[PDB]
Parts: C-alpha cells; structure tokens; sequence
RNA sequence: AGCUUAUCACCCCGGAAUUGGUUUAUCCGGAGAUGGGGUCUUAUGGCUGGAAGAGGCCAGCACCUUUGCUGGCUCCGGUGCGCUUGUGACGGCCCGUGAAAAUCCACAGGAAGGAAUAGUUUUCAUGCCAGGUCGUACUGAGGUCUCCAAG
RNA sequence: GAUGGGGAAGCUCCGUUUCAAAGGCCUGAUUUUAUGCAGGCCACCAUCGAAAGGGAAUCCGGUUAAGAUUCCGGAACCUGG
C-alpha cells in the first residue's frame, strides 16, 4: 500500500461534527435538531476528541457517523421538505389576494405522521414504559400552562386530554404505589405492566412562563411525547381493559372538566389497591381536588366535593385552623394521613393529622491507615483521596444534620 | 467587490434605462398613475376577479350535481388578453384600459395609449404587470380592461374615468411631447 | 444564591409548611423540564464503569509494623551545643563517636549514650562569611585507625583527633604521611586544629564517601564540569578523574559494598561504572527529577534514591532500569535517604521535619522481590526557615537512628 | 473492581453563559419593539 | 538494535601591541584573539547484542543403501606520494547567485478543555491488528545507454 | 491539455485564468408575529507529464533442472488504525 494518510481512518469516520451532519443532511439547523429529537439522537463521547477531529484540539460536539448516515433515508425528512414547498405556495396564494385557493391549499395538505419513527426507537412495548418516565412529565407540565402567542391552546387541551386519559386509566385498573408531594409538585410511582413509572404533576395555579425559555424545542418533545402516548394508551386499554377513545360527559366537563368527568366503559393484586374499599370520602373545597381525588379513586374510595354543588360519607378532608360543624358521624383528617396512608399501605391512625395541630415530618418513599498510605502508586493514592473526601463529604453533612436537629430540639 | 456576469448586466441595463435619451412614446410609460389613483383602481377591479380554475371547476360541477337530477344573468369579470383588449378597444367596448409599464419586449404595447387616445378610451398605465396579475389568476397580465360593470360599482368606475381623466391624461398632456431620459 | 447554576447540589430552596393549603405554585418548573430536554438531545452520553467497592480495599495486604521489631520509636540523645544548622553527620564503625557538622564554622565530636561533647574543632574563622561551609563530613570505614574527613569548601581536611591515644592514632597517621588538586603540609595553623592534610581544589565539595577498605574516597564537585568526581587515594597521594566526560550536573557518587564498582549519581540518572574495565555497565532511570542522595543495599542487590521533588524510589538492580516502587508521600524536598548496615531497615528524611522509618526485606537465592513495609513517623523536629532534617545515618550494629535538622541540634532515636 | 456499568451525562456546557444571553435577549426584543410602537405614532 | 566516540559551531571566565594564534594553501582578533573552562550534532569509528547457533578450513568414524554422524580450529596484529568509495573543515572559479512539488517536522500565537467511588492530557514506556494491483525467466554481443575492476 | 469563453460551413482550432455564480469549512439553547436557516473564514484554478529527478521501511544464511533483497530458517524495520 501507498503511505495512508493519518486523520482520515478510525476516530474520523465513526464521528461526525454536527456541522458536518448538517451540511451531508442539507437540512436546516432546527430541523436537524427536530429529526434528532424525534429519532432519539444525541452526541456521542470519542476515546481520543482529536483524532475524532482531524487532528484539532476544539470545542466540538461528535455525533455517530453510521447514526446520521442512517438518518438521511427517511420519510420524516421528505415530509419535512414537503412543508417548506407548501409554505411558500400558500404565501403565493395570500400574498397574491386569492383566499380561496390558499384555503384549497389547506384541505389538500397532508403532515408527518411520527408512527414508524417509535417503531424503530421502542421495538418493545416494556421499552416504550421505561422512556414513558420522562414522556409523562413534559405532558403533565403542558397541561397546567396558559397558551400564549408560542403554544396555541389546542395544543395544551389536546395535552390535557392525554392526561386525563392517563388519570383516568391508572384510576381505572388500580395501579398506585407511592405518593410524594414535594415544594416542586406531587410525584406517582405506578406498576405500569409491571416496571414501576415515575411522573411530577405541579399544582394547580397559574404558572409564570418566563421568556428565557424556548417553546420550539419543548413543542417538538410535546409533538414526539404526544404520539408515543397515544399508542401506549390505545395498548394498555386495548390489551386489559377498556375501548379506546372514552366519550366525555358534556355536563359533568362543564362541572370538574377533571377526572370525575369523562367516563369510560369496558367492553387486586397489591394492598394499595385493596385500601379505602367501601369508604366514601367528602374531599372539601379548601383541598386541591384534582390532586387528590385520583388517589382516593385508585385505591378504592369515594368522592364527593364542596365544587360540585356550586350521606354515605365517613371522613372529611379540611385544612383549616378553625373547624365549623363538627358531626358525630364523621372523622375529621388533614390529607397527609391519605399520603401516608399509599406509602405503607397499613392504614396510619388518624390520631395524628387532626384539623388544627402539627403534622408528622413526612418522610420520602425513597493511624497506620494513614501510614500504609505510602506503598500505594499515584494511580492510587489519587483515587483512595478521591473516596475518602467522598466519604467525609456525605458523613460531615450527617453530622450537620443530627447538629441541626439537636439544636430545633430544644427550642 | 466582484458580481456575477448577470447581476452586472442587469445593473448596466438600469443605469442604460436612465442615461440614453429616449423617444416620446416610450417614456410615455413611467410617466405613470400615483399610489392613491392606482389603489382606488384596484379597489374596484379587484371586485371583478375572473373565476379561478378551481371556483370554475367546483360551480361546474355543481351544475352537474344539481341540474341532472332535480335564468342566471352573464357575469362581469375584468378582460385581460392583449389581443382581447385591442379587440375591445376599436370596438369601444373599453370604459378603463389599465396598461403595465413594465413589458418583456417594450415594443409589445407601444401603439396602446395613442390608439386608446384615438377611440377616445380612457387609459391609465398602471406599475407593474405583476400588480395587474395578481387581479387575473395569471402572473403576469400586460393589460386589464372592464368592458361592462354591476350598477352599484358603474358611478364608481365613471368617476374612476374622470378621476384617471384629470390625474394622468392632463397632469400627462406634455408626455407626448419631451424626450425622456436626460438625466445628467 | 451567590453559587452559579448548574453547578449546584440543589435547584431549589428546601422550605417547612404545616398547611398544605400554604404550598406555593413553584415558578422555576419549566425551567426545570426545559433543562432536562436540553440534557437529552445537547449532552453527550458515555458509557460509564461506577466504581462500587469500599476504600479499605486499595491499601495493599502488607504485614502490620509489629511483628517486624525491632526499630526506633522515639529520641533519646538530644545534641545541643552548635550555633549553627546541622548539616551533616557521621558515625564510626565501632561506634561512639558521632561527628556533626554545621554553618557556625565547627565540627564536634558528640557520643551515643551521653549526649557529651568530648570534642571541638573549628576550621573556618570567619564562619558567617556565607562564601563556604562545611558541607559533608565522613568517618574512614577501616577497623581501628580513626581518620575523619572534612570538606569544608573548597579543600578537603583529613582531621585525626586527639581523642583515642596511640596505637589507633599512629595507625591512622601512619597511612596519612606514608604516601609521601594538590595534598599539602599542613602549616602551623593548620597543625593546631589537628589536620593531617589539605587537598586543595578549584571549586567547592559538596559530598564524600570512602571505599569498603578506606584507601581510597571519592569527591564531587558541582559546576567542576568534567573532573565534576575524583577519586583520590591516601597511599600514594594519587588524585585520579576517572572519567573523560560527565552528563551534566552530578550530585553525589558512592561505592558498591563489594565488588569493584562505582555508582556516580547525576541531578537525572544514577549511573554504573565498573573500574576493572572503566567504563559504563548499567544506567538508572529514576521516575523523579532531581535526585538528593542514593544508598546501596549492604548485600550490593538494591538500591535507593532521595530525590529533591519529593520522590523516593527503591532500585532493583536485578528488576528493571525503572523503579519497582515509587513512593511518594513527603511533603518536602527528601533530603537524606540511607540503609542500617545489619539490620533490614531504611530510613527517609526530608525537609520538613520529619523521618520516616521502613522496613525492607531483601530475598537474595529464590526469584522473589523484595518487600518494602513502612514502620512510623518520626517527628518533634523543629523548622527553621522552610528546612527540616538535613542528615541522617544509623547506628551500625543496632536499630538506632541520628538525625540531623536545621535546629542546630542533632537527635538519637531508640527502640 | 466491582465496578458497576451505567450511563452518564456529561455537563453541557455553556449552560450558564447561554442562559444569561437569553436573558438579555429577550429583554432587548421587548424593548424595541417598545421604540417601534412611538415612532409608528409618529406617522 | 544499547551504550560510547567530534571536527566545525556556539556559551561563560578572561582583556590582547613588545602584535599574537594558525593552515598544506595567510587568514583570524577590542563586532573580543591566544589562553582557562564548558555545550552541541552521531558524522563516521569502538565495545556489546544479532552471532556463531550461521559460513569457511580441517580431521576421524560408518556406506548396495534418500546413509550421514563425531571432534577440532575458525585467532592476534602492522602499514602507506597506493586504487575504489564515502564523509568533514577550508580555498578558489561567477554581474553564472545556483529545479519544482508530494511528504514530514518545528516555532510564534493563545481559542478551548481539565477533578473528589477511575479529572484533563499520551510527541514517555510497554502491549494488539493489518498492509491490495501490476513487473519479476533469460539475453543484452562498423552496427544504443550504463555499473563493479586482482597482481 | 480539458473546463469557461472565442473562432471555424465543418472535420475541429485558439486559449490555460482568462470580465465563469468554478467550494469547502466553521459558529449556533431552534433562527421571537412562532417550528420555511442565519452569520462568518479563506481567495488559485481539472488533469497528464520521470521504471535515471524527489520518495516511509529488509538483511544474512539456506534452497531449484530453471525462481530470489520475492521462497524457507533466523533475525529486522516502516506505515496506518
């Protein structure tokens, strides 16, 4: 052979800089990032950056090369292109003056579908569960924003009904296990099939969307999170229970438009899900309902609001200092003894969440040493030091807490 | 800075537009109808778009849809051929000739406001042949005329005659005459 | 909040709340999902390897201190009596005359057990003239003869004291004027402070060390160029530069044990020279830079190198041309580094004022290395202006150790 | 070593400057677009 | 392949006419000579390994036999108006100032990156894999070119 | 000696950087009237043309009827990953 040339061969052909992706893509920016996000493509990190450059030390991103070059044939690509076409074929139509051919245009426009691009991504549906993780927590957040010139509000009622739809499933088949109401939101843990999903639902106030943020690359993660979680519900209602989509009740929409409404029609195993069997709830106004009523529901009870009216009933849930009626036939609870009441499972006495007293803290459910030093290598001495200020670190801090406790204990 | 072979042509075309002087009946063009004249022209000829391919093909097939199974007056759109309006014009069956300065060949539309001048049609070159094809589903049109018109836009269209009458034929009466393009 | 995001523990202000009616709409939520968007498709992914084990298992299985007595524990002898910087010590074969050395112009003659000066001799004058100092000074190794070296500058003067008596003393100033740079008669002055003879040279010694017999001492010189080692010889008042070139800057040069072989040790190198055919034979390559001092194992199998940014390695001469082990725990410039004769111990001074004490056993017939465990810290010495212990040397039949600092004071430690 | 396989992301960089630039950018927008309206109140 | 060996050149000390040094060839020195001391390039040599285990010269012992075996020695030097060739420092001959490119290295520069259950960097040491096509025989002697050259 | 150009009824000739839009790289939270790509860096020119010019790295011993720096034994080196 003839001298090869040196940074053309191993490290330089297994990545890409991502001006290198965008320019062999011939794509925008922008939609090479949205291809990127909906094909679940990220940077990738080289043995040597260098020789993954051509030879220069700089600030580069290295994309896989066979990744990108896998990513050039595709339908998505194509549909995209198609739009910039229609684009300016619309602006020819309304920058012209005829209205009626550009609405023409509209009704002879079909979109990008995202179907097979979850095919390819989640092959197994136990796959599509464990990324549902991080889907449920974009869609839950879109639900609780007011729409704005950047995010239209069939965007957000569409989000919404997803997660009514994921509320009222969860509800349905009984599967809650943990609970956790934090500063940030209220976190759920669900035996999704099986594999325990995690998602953060934030409280029912309005939220300042600072203008910091970007509501483009949020939309494509909605757009991609959207369609995966239409396929996953059709799935899981599809396979163990009910027919998909449920009809809403107009009146009762016009009442919650939360999960008392939008009944569904069909054609255990967990103690969580056998708890609050035949007791009925009264969940009043001064509580979030909607936060609430879902847990009483999963597990087995009943609800009826202060909400719905603008019996059968054993507890009340207030939080109030000062108490008005006061019956004999009820028992009086703050809603920390419910979010208790999921995390054990053992039906926590109510003794200490009484309307007018202190809650319980509320736990998450989640010398010749320094002389044998010395016959270690660096290659050792530097990673022991390493564990040992990592041990001191964590301990300290233990320290500042049984300090800190010692010292809220007197007072 | 250097440009492309084209780009150089067409700005020495431009600066040659200007620099040459030029005969009276060219530069009778660019002598042309004001913003305010041109858009009133346009508020009433654009109430007579010709029927797009589309609005043609759907009524038509209306026709079909009803007629089959289980009295309208002619329509008045704005006419918009060369041949057509050079047609109607001689024939005096133009009320308003609407003319573009801007034409691929110059020659094509030379004899057109002197012989509108002849039969007594009141003209009005107008800017652009692509501003005349966006009210004729065409892209470009060169000349748009309204032979007949509804009632209740007939007082406006005479007045836009006499609007036209005063603003461009007598503020335009020494173009005829004058040499255009001696500008130093 | 003084802290910059996202190098932050938490993204939040942990806050207390008895009602849950008074939990607020946290603000900083999108915020939260946005990064964590940005964190899927911007930053790159690597396969990581999480170390999960406890720290106890990356000290090395080495046998406790204990079972390997005896060695020295704390000072006994403390040597107070110089106006000056200890410098440099030496001890005889037979063992009670200890010889110090130090920047106020005087060597003194010390003992092992008292702590008594039995002895003085100044050599320069005008001491605080910072232009020379006594540098390194060494007893002869020859049994019963009793002839002290001392280079001070720029000459070297054999000194033998009046302390013995006769037939020990004539034996060691019979082998001076037997042999009758240049040697020469010492003058009156010179006859006063007992120096036998003076061999004077062109620049300034800095180390000596004798030969296993004691007829022959080798002399560095820094910045002597190419006669940078000399080997001189009492016998016949012959100075030889064994050598026709020197790489660079040589540090210090000792004799092996034994057989006939010299280990010049450069500022980079410590290199093996035979003289029964005078020429190169093996050639160290410490991992540290600058290189202090070397000693030899009393076997003539391994080797040590101090070294001056704080390295210590121990030289396999049957191993490798690196080192088998380096260590490197001193927090300053290792000053001194020297084996005990008898028993299986080395000790490791540096300047900061503290002596570290190993044990290290040599395997000489099987095809086994030899093992190094460290013993105990050695402190109590005092700074004086950024320098710790200068020397030290053991004791030559028990595990005793004498130190030597910039305390103006040397130290015996015992068992 | 009894090491445990998992995955890891790196700290995107430029986190903290591009956040800040944001920031301002976002203000200045605002702010022309302020100039804009008085000086079409001109017209 | 590992050590080692240097003219030139350069660096420090030193300050020179009473003019010195120096070549085969008269150039060098207050723009720093002789002198005293050092640094560098590995030309080319030496020792070591390859490597004596190979090659050579002998000797002895077996043989229809595709039947070889077994012992030695294979060392120590010298020399030149010599021939061949390689290299170093000079000196002439010119306004004649002395092909290009592939390839490889280096400097200036200061962008960026780099830590507490493997921080960043591998021009340091050791370890792993691979290297396609075509030519390759022979001749080549008034009549094409060219290399080696005993007494 | 193509290409750009320009000749020539034409076969084809002139011309070798010329008044050619001659292309290959970097920056970015996704580009603020909402998901149609923005800003910057560099300025000569395809190619062919040497088995005697420049050029990475292989030697010794052995082996055939005829092959050897190519095969074998031994011992090497270079280049790229």
């Amino acid at each position: 052979m003839r001298i090869k040339k040196k940074n053309t061969r191993g490290n330089a052909r297994n990545f890409i800089t991502r001006s290198q992706a965008v320019r062999k893509l011939q794509v925008s920016l922008a939609d090479f990032r949205r291809l990127c996000i909906f094909k679940g493509i990220y940077p990738r990190e080289p043995r040597n950056k260098k020789k993954a450059n051509k030879g220069s030390t700089a600030p580069t991103t290295f994309y896989y090369a066979k990744d990108i070059q896998y990513l050039m044939h595709e339908p998505v690509l194509a549909k995209f292109r198609e739009h910039k076409t229609f684009a300016r074929k619309l602006t020819r139509a309304l920058g012209r003056g005829e209205v009626s051919s550009a609405k023409r245009l509209e009704e002879n426009r079909d979109s990008y579908t995202l179907d097979h691009i979850i095919k390819e991504r989640y092959p197994s549906f136990p796959d599509a569960i464990r990324d549902i993780d991080d889907a449920l927590n974009m869609l839950f957040l879109f639900s609780n924003l007011p729409s704005t010139n950047q995010v239209s509000s069939k965007i957000i009622n569409d989000a919404q009904k997803i997660c009514n739809q994921w509320l009222a499933y969860v509800a349905k088949e009984r599967l809650v296990r943990k609970v956790f109401v934090s500063i940030k939101g209220v976190y759920y843990q669900a035996n999704i099939k099986g594999e325990e999903v995690r998602w953060l639902v934030p409280f029912k106030f309005p939220e300042n969307i600072p203008s910091d943020v970007d509501f483009r690359i949020m939309l494509t993660f909605l757009e991609f999170y959207s369609t995966l979680l239409h396929f996953v519900l059709y799935k899981l209602y599809t396979d163990s229970g009910l027919i998909y989509p449920p009809k809403l009740d107009l009146k009762k929409d016009k009442i919650i438009s939360g999960l008392s409404s939008y009944i569904l029609e069909s054609r255990y195993d967990s103690p969580v899900a056998s708890l609050f069997s035949a007791f009925v709830f009264y969940v009043s106004r001064e509580v979030p309902i909607d936060i609430l009523e879902f847990l009483i529901l999963s597990c087995g009870g009943n609800v009826i609001s202060e909400a719905a009216m603008d019996s059968k009933v054993t507890h009340q849930i207030v939080d109030r200092p000062v108490l008005k009626n006061k019956v004999a036939g009820r028992t009086y609870i703050q809603p920390q003894w419910i979010f208790d009441c999921i995390n054990k499972g053992e039906l926590v006495p109510a003794n200490k969440y009484l309307p007018g007293e202190a809650l319980p803290p509320h736990l998450s459910p989640w010398e010749e040493k320094k002389l044998k030093m010395i016959m270690m290598s660096n290659k050792q001495k530097k990673l022991y030091k390493k564990m040992k200020y990592s041990n001191a670190k964590k301990e300290e801090q233990a320290e500042n807490l049984k300090k800190k406790k010692k010292q809220i204990a007197k007072q | 800075v250097k440009w492309p072979e084209y780009v150089r042509v067409q700005r020495q075309k431009k600066i040659l537009s200007i620099r040459l002087k030029v005969p009276p009946t060219i530069a009778q063009f660019q002598y042309t109808l004001d913003r305010n004249t041109a858009a009133e022209t346009f508020k009433l000829f654009n109430k007579y778009r010709p029927e797009t391919a589309a609005e043609k093909k759907e009524r038509l097939t209306k026709e079909a849809a009803a007629v089959a199974e289980g009295a309208s007056p002619k329509p008045y759109a704005v006419k918009y051929g060369l041949n057509h309006v050079v047609a109607l014009i001689e024939n005096k069956k133009a009320k308003l000739v609407l003319i573009a300065n801007d034409v691929d060949p110059i020659e094509l539309v030379v004899f057109l406001p002197a012989l509108c001048k002849k039969m007594g049609v009141p003209y009005a070159i107008v800017k652009g042949k692509a501003r005349l094809g966006t009210l004729v589903n065409q892209k470009t049109s060169a000349v748009a005329a309204l032979t007949e018109v509804r009632a209740e836009d007939e007082a406006a269209l005479a007045k836009l005659v006499s609007t036209i009458d005063a603003n461009f034929a007598d503020k335009y009466d020494e173009v005829k005459k004058h040499w255009g393009g001696g500008i130093l | 909040e003084n802290t910059e995001y996202s190098e932050r523990e938490r993204n939040f202000i942990p806050q207390k709340y008895s009602a849950l009616r008074k939990v607020p709409g946290y603000g900083e939520s999108i915020r939260e999902r946005f990064e964590r968007s940005l964190d899927l498709y911007l930053a790159p992914r690597v396969r990581k390897n999480k170390l999960n084990i406890d720290p106890n298992s990356l000290i090395p299985e080495l046998p406790s201190p204990k079972d390997l007595r005896p060695f020295p524990i704390r000072c006994s002898t403390i040597y107070a009596g110089h106006k000056g910087k200890v410098r440099t010590l030496s001890i005889d074969p037979s063992g009670l005359w200890l010889a110090t050395g130090s920047d106020d112009g005087t060597v003194r003659v010390w003992e092992i057990l008292t702590g008594r000066e039995v002895y003085r001799t100044t050599l320069i004058d005008d001491e605080e003239n910072p232009d020379y100092h006594i540098e390194c000074i060494e007893w002869n190794p020859d049994a019963n003869n009793g002839i002290l070296a001392v280079a001070v500058g720029e000459n070297i003067h054999l000194i033998v004291p009046p302390i013995f008596g006769y037939d020990i003393e004539n034996n060691g100033k019979t082998k001076i004027e037997d042999g009758f740079a240049q040697w020469n008669k010492p003058s009156q002055k010179q006859l006063e402070k007992d120096i036998c003879i003076t061999i004077s040279c062109k620049k300034t010694v800095k180390k000596l060390s004798w030969h296993r017999k004691g007829d022959y001492f080798v002399t560095v010189q820094p910045d002597s160029g190419n006669t940078s080692v000399l080997i001189h010889q009492v016998s016949k008042h012959l100075t030889q530069s064994p050598f026709k070139k020197s790489k660079g800057i040589i540090m210090d040069a000792k004799f092996h044990p034994f057989k006939p072989q010299l280990f010049v040790c450069s500022q980079r190198y410590v290199r093996i020279y035979d003289l029964s055919q005078q020429i190169l034979v093996k050639k160290l390559l410490p991992g540290a830079r600058w290189l202090s001092k070397i000693d030899i194992h009393p076997r003539g199998d391994n080797l040590i190198a101090s070294s001056f940014d704080k390295r210590v390695l121990w030289h396999d001469l049957d191993l490798a041309s690196t080192p088998y082990k380096t260590l490197r725990y001193h927090e300053k410039a290792v000053r001194s580094v020297n084996f005990h004769k008898k028993l299986p111990l080395f000790s490791s001074a540096a300047d900061d004022g503290t002596i570290h004490v190993f044990h290290a056993t040599v395997y000489d017939d099987m095809m086994k290395n030899p093992m190094i465990v460290p013993l105990k810290k050695l402190t109590g010495h005092k700074v004086i202006n950024s320098l710790g212990v200068l020397d030290a040397i053991w004791h030559p039949r028990e595990a005793w150790l004498f130190s030597a600092g910039a305390d103006n004071t040397a130290r015996l430690w015992t068992t | 070593l009894n090491s445990n396989p998992e995955i890891l992301l790196r700290k995107r960089r430029n986190a903290d400057r591009t956040r800040i630039e944001r920031q301002e950018l976002a203000k200045k927008k605002r702010e022309e677009q302020i100039k804009k309206k008085r000086s079409n109140k001109n017209k």
